[PDB]
């Protein structure tokens, strides 16, 4: 019963700010690696972001560097991704996704399990 | 054998090679240089000469061990099996991470062989023992044994290990990592085993982290209590380049 959940996705206009949520369950989260990947409709995946088990690593893609915040609550088994000056072009389903390792050193393989994703819109009309 | 050995003889000008190498490492590594190289080499001598090759033991390098004392951060250590030149390159380029041939001890033998004779009190530049065909006990064999089995005692949180690919047995339980290095990591102080495979390069696109040696290595550490991670260096020639740059595109693609 290895599950990610992820949760917060909505429509929200450019400019603000929208919270994601991960609920993991049924592998020790505190000892792997997490990431999101985002997929706008129609188009080809696009890796996000990247945190160690331990939390001291944390990587974004140069498309998310700067307005975008990866975290992780180890007691709760919650991986977060806080967006900030949401853009149009952020538009996507937001997933989360299980290191095979650490990422204590960044090395990247295939991920092994993958959340169902949370639709996040972000539309000025 | 007993004067006549298998093996390659003491590395040539041995003596000068270790003093040198000592020296270099304790100019280089100001956290030591309470050390005194004539006196490591004393000590190192000391293990093997006018001893028989082939009934060397730990305790004859315990001297050498005190004087070569050196606390690597527990948290970065990376163990290898016969990759070694991809193993060096990494701790060159994450210079925080140490192989054991990055600590004094490990820098001093590297790639040197060495023994004595039962009292000629020469060291024996014709030949030494050879592991498999001679004897187990004898300067060289004892020397890694002994340094390898701290060197793991010694690890914690998350280890790394990089294996060759390429190789018919990725996992070789015959290794030092296999023999020593594995059943000496502590459940108490390790969280996770990493598992690095590094592909040969050519194409090998098939996930070799459940080639059945790696599920031996996984039973194994599992058993240990410790947690068992595996991945895959798909492109060897753009590990280091993506192990320093996390956020290139090109290096993420790879997901
Ligand atoms: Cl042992
Ligand atoms: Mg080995
Ligand atoms: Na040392």
């Amino acid at each position: 019963q290895v599950q990610l959940v992820e949760s917060g996705g909505g429509v929200v206009q450019p400019g603000r700010s929208l919270r994601l949520s991960c609920a993991a369950s049924g592998f020790t989260f505190s000892s792997y690696g997490m990431h999101w990947v985002r997929q706008a409709p129609g188009k080809e995946r696009e890796w996000v972001a990247v945190i160690s088990d331990d939390g001291s690593n944390k990587y974004y893609a140069d498309s998310v560097k700067g307005r975008f915040t990866i975290s992780r609550d180890n007691s709760k088994n919650t991986l977060y991704l806080q967006m900030n000056s949401l853009r149009v072009e952020d538009t996507a389903v937001y997933y989360c996704a299980k290191d095979r390792g650490t990422m204590r050193v960044v090395v990247y393989d295939t991920l092994d399990i993958w959340g169902q994703g949370t639709l996040v819109t972000v539309s000025s009309h | 054998w007993r004067q006549t050995w298998s093996g390659p003889g003491t590395t040539k000008r041995f003596p000068e090679t270790v003093l040198a190498r000592c020296v270099k490492y304790t100019e280089i590594h100001p956290e030591m240089r309470h050390v005194d190289c004539q006196s490591v080499w004393d000590a190192f001598k000391g293990a093997f000469i006018s001893k028989h090759p082939c009934d060397i033991t730990e305790e004859d390098y315990q001297p050498l061990m005190k004087l070569g004392t050196q606390t690597v951060p527990c948290n970065k250590i990376l163990l290898w099996s016969r990759i070694k030149d991809l193993a060096h390159q990494f701790t060159q380029v994450q210079r925080d991470m140490f192989t054991l041939e990055d600590t004094l001890l490990g820098y001093l033998a590297d790639d040197l062989t060495w023994c004595g004779e039962f009292a000629t009190s020469k060291i024996n530049y014709q030949s030494c023992p050879d592991w498999r065909k001679d004897c187990s006990n004898n300067p060289v064999s004892v020397f890694w044994k002994t340094v390898s089995r701290r060197f793991a005692e010694a690890a914690c949180d998350v280890v790394h290990v990089m294996l060759d690919g390429s190789r018919s047995k990725i996992f070789d339980k015959d290794s030092t990592f296999g023999s020593v290095e594995v059943h000496n990591l502590q459940p108490e102080k390790v969280q996770t085993l990493e598992a690095w495979v590094i592909h040969g390069g050519r194409e090998d696109s098939r996930d070799l982290c459940q080639d059945p040696t790696i599920k031996e290595l996984e039973s194994i550490i599992s058993k240990r209590n410790i947690q068992f991670s595996c991945k895959n260096i798909y492109r060897p020639d753009k590990f280091l380049q993506c192990v320093k740059n996390p956020e290139d595109s090109s290096c993420t693609s790879e997901i």
